[PDB]
């Protein structure tokens, strides 16, 4: 790991350029919320008589 | 048409590139390292 990687500057720093480019994307396609979805789902019956 | 054009076009652009930008002093040893591996 650390030996490959001191010797070729070139492909790490291509692979920081991946992650950059993944995590933009990343931010791209996420949604803003006030806080995580704690919101559980409920059915209501309604009835007339 | 492709291929007839890059058989030619090819060396061209390996040393037109050479060329216009230096290798910088710590590629060439990798270089070296490489084809010395591969020959
Ligand atoms: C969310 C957790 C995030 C964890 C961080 C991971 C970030 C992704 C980085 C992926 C990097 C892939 C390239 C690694 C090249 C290593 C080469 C080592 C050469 C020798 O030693 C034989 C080499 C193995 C080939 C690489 C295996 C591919 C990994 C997927
Ligand atoms: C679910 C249960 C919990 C799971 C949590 C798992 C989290 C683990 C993430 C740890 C990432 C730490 C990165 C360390 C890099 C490799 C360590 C080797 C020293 C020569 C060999 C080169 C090694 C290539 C491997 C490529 C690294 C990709 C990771
Ligand atoms: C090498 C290091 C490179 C680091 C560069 C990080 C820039 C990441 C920006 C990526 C991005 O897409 O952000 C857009 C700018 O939004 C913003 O408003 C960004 C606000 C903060 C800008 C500066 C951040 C600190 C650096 C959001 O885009 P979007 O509007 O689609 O997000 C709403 C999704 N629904």
């Amino acid at each position: 790991m650390a030996k490959f990687f001191i010797d070729r500057p070139i492909f790490a720093w291509v692979i920081s350029i991946f992650i950059i480019a993944a995590g933009i994307f990343g931010i791209k396609s996420l949604p803003v919320s006030q806080y995580p979805s704690v919101a559980a789902p409920t059915i209501t019956l309604h009835a007339i008589y | 048409i492709g291929t007839l054009l890059s058989v030619f076009l090819v060396p061209l652009f390996y040393v037109v590139v050479r060329k216009f930008f230096k290798e910088t002093a710590h590629e060439h040893e990798m270089a070296v390292r490489h084809a010395s591996k591969a020959g």
